[PDB]
């Protein structure tokens, strides 16, 4: 029973928070703002059943911006195929990714 | 969990009754382990003795039924030749039922329960050749 | 110091089984002291200041101090440590077990899996590059309480209202 | 770094102290006061427990008053006044209630 | 307790209950329920008692527990899905989590344990609040999430609410513990169609709640709580206790009664869904809650217990008190069976 | 999920499973909500900072106020109950079976 | 004896009527354990949490 | 009276002043107490309520007629002094009754202080009808599982009312009470036993003159002593008024009593507790009987105000 | 959900317009005859539980109860109408709109078809 | 009558609740506490014993 009172008074009580995307104060972007948002237009009045499979593409992205699961994989998966090349001396870190070389200002 | 169920489903009736009963056992097992916990917790046990004892004595009881009833469901599949008979199921209830009331040491408990059991055992079969759905994925 | 958010972390879970063991509550109550300030840390270390002090301000300041008020009038306890008679001294080191066989299957194996998915690389990758300017994103939107959730305030105000009449009227007798 | 490095140099500097006033002072021999704890055998008044619970509750709204500073730079100044009056007066009127009622009694 | 505070206390109760109803955001629904549960405990202790003591604490350790799980299958939504909205939940821990605090808030089994032990202990009055009034909450919860909710658990939860309120009221004698398990079952048959049909849950909450209304009401005008003290009832108004006995052939669900709606929709929406053993199972376990409502019946009117002397002096003096809404009440929870196609209304 | 979620929704298991086996004293029990309670804090802290939801950073300290108003609840009770048996033992609520 | 009390009287009863009562009576007693301790429901709810979460995933 | 009128502003407190006390006048049978509890609710203003009857209820309800005993009490105070061990169970059965009299005339006269605040002067109470049941048990006349259910009624009932301000005593001895019965003249008085006199006047100074000294003053007076109505006025008048737990009341707790004492069926709730004990169980059967008699009788079938038979009408719009 | 999330759906609305298209329940409808039977038993009982004749006593309140379960069950009926209508209107509308999920069967008499005798002896 | 419809061996001495909902007051423990004013206190003046 949502009795949607907010909706028929036109009366905003909690919907500024539900998303990223909403306005936040002094307009501090949220970190997925452009994921979300492709998301929830994707899924506008298109019902829940149909964004589950219609709009899984945008959703999928939307996760791995939050939570950076794959990205996450991918940069271990580097790691680790570097610390084993290092451990046979057949790959060198470069000067700049040492640090060796100054940085860009 | 429903790892256990496919073991036993997918060992085809009326075939490999050791690996079926074994299956059977497992499972029973389970159901005793997880009544044991229940058992104790509700019931808290006076020492750590008597805690394991019930354990024991539970999962000891639960898995020789299952086993009874695996294996005599899948022999009399095997012997009769024919692995899509409720009867099969509704003998190793019954069996089962026995298992129990000999473990209970009380015949009274063992008859009702071999019928009651054997009666399941056989609906259990009855669904699973007609395609009963006992929570039905909400369709409409 | 790169791991220093992880070895907090364990600390946290490690002053966790100490309290969830259940000791003698003066024992517990330090239990959580401990735990509430590394959890504190761990904010600090992610840029909550504010939302840093304030556990360590109003929980751990106000909410166990009068937590310990209680058990200090009401002592009808026999003093334990967390080492103490094997009910809390065997939860504690089974806890920190189970909590470091989690260690080793997450820094050993890099995709742990028990009953979510974790990584084991270091949580400073999830850190996001970005720049706030003159700002404090913590800060800025904590205060949009006042002017944004209106709403919020108005409830949170008079949950507060009518816990002090709850709270009379309970220990009214 | 540096706030860790205070806060390390704090404890270790009080914990040395508490040793060298603990164990330290306690190595000189003198005597032995054969002294028993003569011990032979409880006052959990609300007295004390309502100035407990009062004060958490309050300390609660405290809380929700910190943010006070940087909400004035806000736009809708009028709006967030509003809300700081609001919680200030209902701060003020649970002190009322229990004033008013059988409380503060300390 | 004074009454201003009382009416302040039970409308904050039920602006709880309008926040859980009426937000569109987790956390103000969180905040709902935690309003609901502070402004619970003083009503359930508005009678100051060792036992009530005692059925508050155990009311809020449970409630207490059940908040703690909700936020943290809040707390874990948000971070799957980065989302605050009341919709279909993205994580399925977090799913079969808050199913598992929402089913502890809403007291079906196995949950069940602290629903008797609190509904004896607290009033009559008290007992009416909390197996009506709060159950509203976790069952609008719940409706909003039913597209998440896994048909499997919330089958399982309700056949058992179902069993071990049948189990337990058999046993019980005193009137309270006796409703506490008949609203298990009940709820076991409301959360039962939950992932078929919500507004067939609608409907059973709605016939549930006039019965419960109805029964409570006519316990405390015959200030009863136990079998043989509703026994004694016949002698002084035999008019309540007849009545009694029509809304507990009611709430066993005997046609032509209003308590058959519930179950003969329920029914009918499993069985559309292809599911016919486990609503066979449900309508032969009620049987159970039929045989205690029937013994209870016996006792109170259907036969006559002895009473005592001092009844001729309570003959002579009039009840004062007026519950407006009893007659109505009544009415609508004994004979309304000929209207269920006005269930249209509720969608 | 970083290893620091793990550990803190960790914690909260732990603090979980100790608030539901009891031992003793109800003010233990009392502690572990508490508990459980200050490791959602950290959660979703850490949750809200790393998204940014700049709007949703007052959600934490919400969340601590009613989580410190509810525990004012439970210390009301228990002194109630300690009041009347003389201890807090989670055994002397035993009147009400069942 | 063997119609009007062997089987009427005595194992027709037995077989459906008593039994299911019987049966009944006994599941009575012991979803009301009249126990009433914090303790074990709270234990057995902890049980639940973990059996559910391992059997629905 | 109810929540909305407290919620109004409606407080007992304001209304009640040094005169509202409740004054209760105990002593042994024949001890001339009414006479000087007429005198002192006269020379201090209050309201005299005067000892409950077996009909104490049948005054207060219908037409204050009193109904057959049948149908009100079905106990005789003749009977116990003729027959104090009948297997009957009049004894405790009338004891019993006499008891919910009491509570009845306790409730009423609290009812009245808390709505008029005028005083009330009362000839006993339940805090002093133990006595009488007291002195059969010592006298062998009832069995002890009488005594154990009236126990249980009493500590469920009386609790929940305040013990009088006031207790006097009127303190004559068991040969003068004798002397008094004899002159008396009635033949049940004449046949009741000295040493139920004596196991009366025991119960009172051993157990009720203590007890109640404790929570207020205890005024013993001697049979002469009583006689100066003056004297006995003006020592209650010297009574500090602290003795008694009303000094410790608010108009919370006075909100709860009224409303508890003017429900008068709340007030006699705990009277019928089920326990089957023979002296009170009565059967089904008489019971049924003895109901619809009662519900014959004029003015009880309906509502008050709704027995046409009694003169009611308008009662289509009423 | 069913019909609870339909597009268009004017939230809190007991009766929206287009149920003005559909006829009113008529007066002498016989389901608000037996609210209005429901709303005079409900007085009946009223009169049963405070002690007062049952037939004849308050003939006001009796009246005042008839009146609101007759008035209430005017709307009531109103929407359970309109509520049915918007199933039926959204049943016929995807029917049309999906001509290939509800196919026209081919239409054969008895004589064409066989259907095996089952004796009954 | 009785805790349970069927009681068991354990329940038959279990005692069905009061009539009111009130539990008998338990041991009824007094918390008044008995203070010495030790000589020692300066009020005391060294030589004074105020048993409290």
């Amino acid at each position: 029973p949502f009795f949607d009172v907010q909706k028929r008074l036109g009366l905003d009580l909690d919907r500024w928070m539900t998303i990223q995307s909403a306005e936040q104060p002094h307009k501090i972007p949220g970190r997925c703002h452009a994921f979300e948002k492709e998301w929830i237009e994707c899924a506008h009045g298109i019902g829940g059943i149909r964004a589950e499979k219609e709009c899984k593409i945008e959703f999928d992205d939307f996760v791995e911006c939050l939570l950076r699961q794959k990205t996450m994989k991918r940069l271990s998966a580097i790691k680790r195929q570097r610390d084993k090349l290092i451990k046979e001396g057949k790959y060198t870190p470069p000067p700049h990714h040492l640090g060796k070389e100054d940085p860009r200002p | 969990a429903k790892t256990l169920l496919h073991k036993y489903s997918d060992i085809p009736e009326g075939t490999e009754c050791h690996r079926k009963a074994y299956a059977s056992t497992s499972i029973g097992g389970a159901t005793g382990l997880i009544v044991s916990a229940y058992s104790i917790a509700l019931k808290p046990p006076a020492s750590f003795l008597e805690g394991v004892a019930r354990t024991g004595r539970y999962t000891f009881t639960s898995a020789a039924i299952g086993a009874i009833f695996g294996l005599t469901s899948c022999i009399s599949a095997q012997v009769r030749e024919k692995p899509d008979d409720p009867l099969n199921y509704f003998i190793g209830g019954c069996a089962g039922g026995l298992t129990l009331g000999a473990r209970t040491r009380s015949y009274g408990i063992g008859a009702a329960a071999c019928a009651y059991m054997g009666l399941t055992a056989a609906l259990v079969k009855m669904g699973q050749l007609e395609g009963w759905q006992v929570f039905a994925e909400p369709k409409v | 110091t790169m791991y220093i958010a992880f070895i907090l972390s364990t600390i946290f879970v490690i002053g966790f089984v100490g309290f969830s063991s259940k000791p003698s509550p003066i024992y517990g109550g330090l239990g959580l002291i401990v735990s509430g300030g590394v959890g504190c840390g761990i904010v600090l270390n992610f840029g909550g200041s504010f939302l840093g002090l304030m556990v360590f301000l109003i929980y751990l300041g106000g909410m166990l101090v009068v937590f310990g008020y209680t058990t200090a009038m009401a002592t009808e306890m026999y003093p334990e440590v967390w080492v103490s008679n094997k009910t809390v001294f065997g939860a504690f080191v089974s806890g920190l077990m189970m909590e470091f066989c989690m260690v080793y299957y997450a820094l050993k194996e890099e995709e742990v899996e028990i009953i979510f998915k974790f990584n084991g690389l270091g949580d400073w990758v999830i850190y996001d590059t970005g720049d706030s300017g003159f700002f404090s994103e913590e800060a800025m939107g904590i205060a949009a309480l006042y002017s944004y959730g209106t709403w919020l305030v108005i409830v949170t105000g008079w949950s507060l209202l009518i816990g002090v009449v709850v709270i009379m009227e309970i220990t009214r007798g | 770094m540096n706030i860790m490095l205070t806060l390390l140099t704090n404890v270790t500097l009080a914990s040395l102290l508490v040793l060298i006033a603990f164990w330290l002072p306690q190595l000189n021999a003198y005597s032995e006061k054969t002294s028993p704890y003569e011990c032979g055998f409880l006052p959990f008044s609300m007295k004390f427990f309502l100035v407990a619970i009062t004060f958490l509750l309050f300390d609660l709204e405290i809380a929700l008053l910190l943010p006070l500073p940087w909400a004035s730079q806000t736009n809708n100044l009028k709006t967030m006044l509003t809300m700081a009056l609001f919680l200030l007066i209902l701060l003020a009127a649970s002190l009322a209630y229990e004033w008013t009622q059988k409380g503060l009694e300390w | 307790m004074n009454p201003i505070i009382y009416t302040t206390l039970i409308m904050t109760v039920m602006s709880g209950t309008m926040l859980v109803m009426i937000s569109s955001h987790w956390l103000l629904i969180w905040i709902g329920f935690e309003m609901n549960l502070l402004a619970m405990i003083p009503v359930l202790m508005k009678n100051f008692n060792p036992r009530a003591t005692e059925a508050a604490t155990k009311y809020f350790l449970t409630q207490a527990t059940a908040s703690m799980m909700l936020m943290m299958a809040i707390i874990i939504n948000l971070l799957y899905s980065g989302q605050w909205t009341i919709t279909k939940m993205f994580n399925p821990v977090a799913m079969t989590m808050m199913t598992m605090a929402l089913a502890m808030k809403l007291g079906l089994s196995p949950f069940h344990f602290w629903v008797p032990e609190v509904t004896q202990g607290i009033s009559l009055q008290a007992g009416l609040l909390l197996l009506t009034w709060q159950k509203l909450a976790p069952l609008s919860v719940l409706c909003q999430i039913s597209q998440s909710i896994n048909p499997n658990l919330m089958l399982t939860m309700a056949m058992l609410s179902i069993l071990i309120g049948g189990w337990g009221g058999l046993n019980q004698t005193q009137l309270r513990k006796i409703m506490a398990y008949s609203s298990i079952a009940h709820m076991g048959w409301m959360t039962a169609v939950l992932p078929y049909n919500t507004t067939m849950t609608i409907l059973n909450l709605l016939i549930y709640i006039t019965m419960t209304l109805a029964m409570f009401m006519l316990l405390i005008h015959s200030s009863a709580t136990t079998t043989l003290s509703l026994s004694h009832t016949w002698n002084k108004m035999p008019v309540i206790t007849s009545l009694m006995m029509v809304t507990l052939l009611s709430m066993g669900g005997l046609p032509p009664l209003s308590g058959f709606m519930p179950k003969w929709m329920i029914i009918q929406e499993m069985t559309k869904n292809e599911s016919i053993i486990m609503p066979t199972l449900m309508a032969m376990t009620a049987l159970l809650n039929l045989y205690f409502y029937m013994r209870l019946a016996y006792s109170s009117s259907l036969t006559m217990f002895p009473s005592t002397n001092n009844m001729k002096m309570k003959w002579q003096f009039e009840h004062t008190k007026q519950m407006k809404l009893l007659p109505t009440m009544i009415v609508l929870s004994t004979l309304v069976l000929p209207m269920t196609p006005a269930l249209s209304s509720l969608n | 999920m970083p290893l620091v979620y793990m550990n803190i929704i960790m914690a909260f298991a732990i603090a979980l499973a100790g608030l539901l086996m009891y031992r003793s004293h109800l003010m233990s029990s009392l502690l572990c909500l508490e508990g459980m309670m200050l490791s959602l804090f950290i959660m979703s802290t850490l949750i809200i900072l790393n998204t940014h939801f700049t709007l949703a950073n007052m959600m934490p300290i919400i969340l601590l106020v009613f989580a410190a108003c509810e525990a004012a609840l439970g210390l009301s009770l228990l002194v109630m109950v300690s009041n009347t048996y003389g201890t807090d033992y989670v055994q002397n609520l035993n009147l009400l079976q069942c | 004896k063997s119609a009007s009390s062997l089987l009427d009287l005595i194992w027709l009863e037995t077989i459906l009527p008593k039994t299911t009562s019987f049966i009944q009576m006994k599941m009575s007693i012991m979803v009301s354990n009249q126990k009433g301790l914090i303790k074990l429901y709270f234990l057995s709810f902890l049980i639940t949490i973990m059996i559910s979460m391992t059997l629905f995933n | 009276y109810g929540p909305l009128a407290f919620v109004l502003g409606e407080r007992t407190t304001r209304k009640l002043t040094e005169t509202s006390k409740v004054i209760t006048v105990d002593g042994n049978i024949c001890s001339g107490k009414g006479r000087l509890a007429r005198e002192i609710a006269e020379k201090l203003g209050l309201r005299h309520f005067p000892e409950a009857g077996i009909h104490y209820a049948d005054s207060t309800t219908g037409d204050g007629k009193p109904l057959d005993v049948q149908l009100s009490g079905n106990c005789s105070l003749e009977k116990f002094y003729d027959d104090p061990k009948s297997n009957d169970g009049n004894s405790y059965r009338l004891q019993s009754w006499l008891y919910a009299s009491r509570l009845l005339q306790y409730a009423d006269a609290l009812e009245h202080l808390l709505s008029t605040g005028q005083g009330v002067v009362l000839e006993r109470s339940i805090y002093s009808d133990f006595v009488f049941l007291e002195a059969m048990y010592r006298q062998g006349f009832i069995r002890k599982q009488c005594v154990e259910h009236y126990n249980e009624v009493k500590k469920v009932t009386a609790c929940e009312y305040l013990p009088p301000h006031v207790v006097v005593y009127v303190d004559v001895p068991v040969p003068e009470i004798q002397s008094r019965i004899q002159k008396k003249g009635n033949p049940h008085e004449m046949k009741i036993t000295a040493a139920y006199l004596q196991d009366i006047e025991n119960a009172y100074k051993k157990t009720f003159l203590p007890e109640m000294s404790e929570k207020c003053e205890v005024l013993q007076y001697s049979a002469r002593e009583a006689e100066d109505a003056e004297k006995v006025v003006e020592d209650i008048e010297y009574l500090k008024c602290d003795k008694g737990p009303w000094p410790d009341q608010d108009d919370r707790t006075f909100h709860r009593l009224r409303m508890l004492v003017q429900n008068k069926l709340e007030v006699l709730n705990y009277t019928t507790i089920p326990v089957y004990l023979p002296e009170i169980t009565i059967g089904a059967h008489q019971s049924d009987r003895v109901f619809q008699k009662f519900t014959e009788l004029p003015g009880r079938k309906y509502s008050p105000g709704y027995n046409e038979d009694v003169g009611d009408k308008w009662i289509w719009l009423k | 959900t069913m019909m609870s999330g339909r597009p268009g759906r004017v939230p809190l609305q007991f009766l929206p317009n287009e149920a003005r298209s559909l006829p009113p329940p008529k007066l002498t409808d016989p389901r608000l005859v037996y609210m209005g039977f429901l709303g005079y038993c409900s007085g009946l009982i009223d009169n049963a539980i405070r002690r007062r004749p049952v037939v004849s006593a308050g003939l006001h309140r009796q009246l005042l109860y008839v009146t609101s379960f007759v008035f209430f069950g005017y709307y009531l009926l109103k929407r359970q109408d309109y509520m049915y209508a918007l199933r039926d209107h959204d049943m016929f509308a995807y029917v049309k709109s999906h001509p290939e999920d509800f196919p026209e069967k081919d239409k054969k008499t008895y004589g064409e078809i066989l259907e095996e005798f089952h004796p009954v002896r | 009558g009785g805790a349970v419809m069927y009681p068991t061996k354990e329940t038959a001495h279990w005692k069905p609740p009061p009539w009111n909902d009130v539990d008998p007051p338990k041991d009824t423990l007094v918390s008044n506490l008995t203070l010495n004013f030790g000589p020692q206190h300066p009020a005391a003046h060294g030589v004074l014993r105020l048993v409290m």
